């Protein structure tokens, strides 16, 4: 894909064009053409935003689970 | 239906070989190469690809044109066998 | 453009057009340099399969000499050359380069450094 021609079938030169910058350089393509990166940042990033933190055991009381509208207002 | 005004619009993209016809030359590298190329034979831009504005030379000029033609299926020809070949 | 549309001059547009924009990038101008040398060998094989300037690569020699003056340094003029080494054709480019080296660029350890190593390149001990 980043580097399939027909001048590659149809060996008309010793060499090709080289793009200095390169798909495994990059996180590479979002998409496969054959028989997730993006995913696990997600899930990286939502487990980074969880109740259960360090210090969970030191702390005395748990904080309550759920409250009423008014009670936060 | 009826659409207003009624001249026609060119679509908002153009495909680049449209547009490497509008640019020349102004810095000293483009002027030796473009000066070594017209001394010769060889053109500046491809006939096929790029459009232009719509008698002897035209003529020629449409040989030309069959030539560069005939050339791209010479390649496509040729590359047909490999693709053959590989398949085998 | 040029490996799968096979469209040299389009190819030669976009390239040329990058330069203004970038005038001090030296990948462009390398990989511009090896762009005309494989232009001529497409001609060189299309004169088989049946201008006499081009076919000598002498449309690439003007980049040559272009690229040397903008970007005055050891190392792209001796870069210039390796690609050169790398097509079979005009050895006089790569004789012309390689002459070049010796007599432009003086006073830097790296030109006496490539000549030593050309040099290089029982009893076969």
């Amino acid at each position: 894909f980043l580097n399939s021609t027909k001048a590659k079938l149809l060996k008309l030169t010793s060499s090709s064009i080289d793009p200095g910058l390169s798909i495994k350089q990059l996180g590479g393509l979002y998409i496969n053409f054959n028989a997730t990166q993006i995913k696990e940042k997600k899930k990286n990033e939502l487990l980074q935003k969880a109740v259960i933190t360090p210090d969970f055991e030191k702390n005395h009381c748990v904080p309550p689970y759920s409250e009423s509208k008014y009670q936060l207002q | 239906q009826l659409v207003f005004p009624l001249e026609k619009e060119e679509p908002a993209i153009a495909p680049i070989e449209h547009v490497l016809s509008g640019w020349k030359a102004r810095t000293p590298l483009e002027q030796e190469i473009f000066n070594l190329l017209h001394k010769n034979k060889q053109p500046v831009t491809d006939p096929l690809l790029t459009p232009v504005e719509k008698l002897e030379e035209a003529k020629m000029r449409r040989a030309e044109l069959q030539r560069a033609r005939a050339l791209q299926s010479y390649y496509e020809a040729k590359a047909r066998r490999e693709k053959k070949i590989k398949s085998k | 453009e040029m490996e799968d549309r096979l469209s040299s001059e389009s190819a030669r547009q976009l390239f040329l057009r990058a330069l203004r924009f970038h005038p001090e990038c030296p990948k462009l101008y390398k990989e511009y340099f090896r762009m005309e040398l494989m232009h001529a060998e497409k001609l060189r094989k299309e004169k088989e399969e049946f201008s006499e300037e081009i076919l000598k690569g002498e449309l690439a020699w003007i980049i040559y000499k272009n690229s040397v003056s903008i970007i005055k340094g050891a190392e792209f003029h001796v870069s210039l050359l390796s690609i050169a080494q790398l097509f079979d054709f005009a050895k006089d480019l790569q004789k012309e380069i390689y002459d070049d080296l010796q007599a432009l660029h003086t006073d830097d350890p790296l030109t006496w450094d490539y000549v030593a190593r050309r040099e290089l390149e029982q009893a076969k001990a």
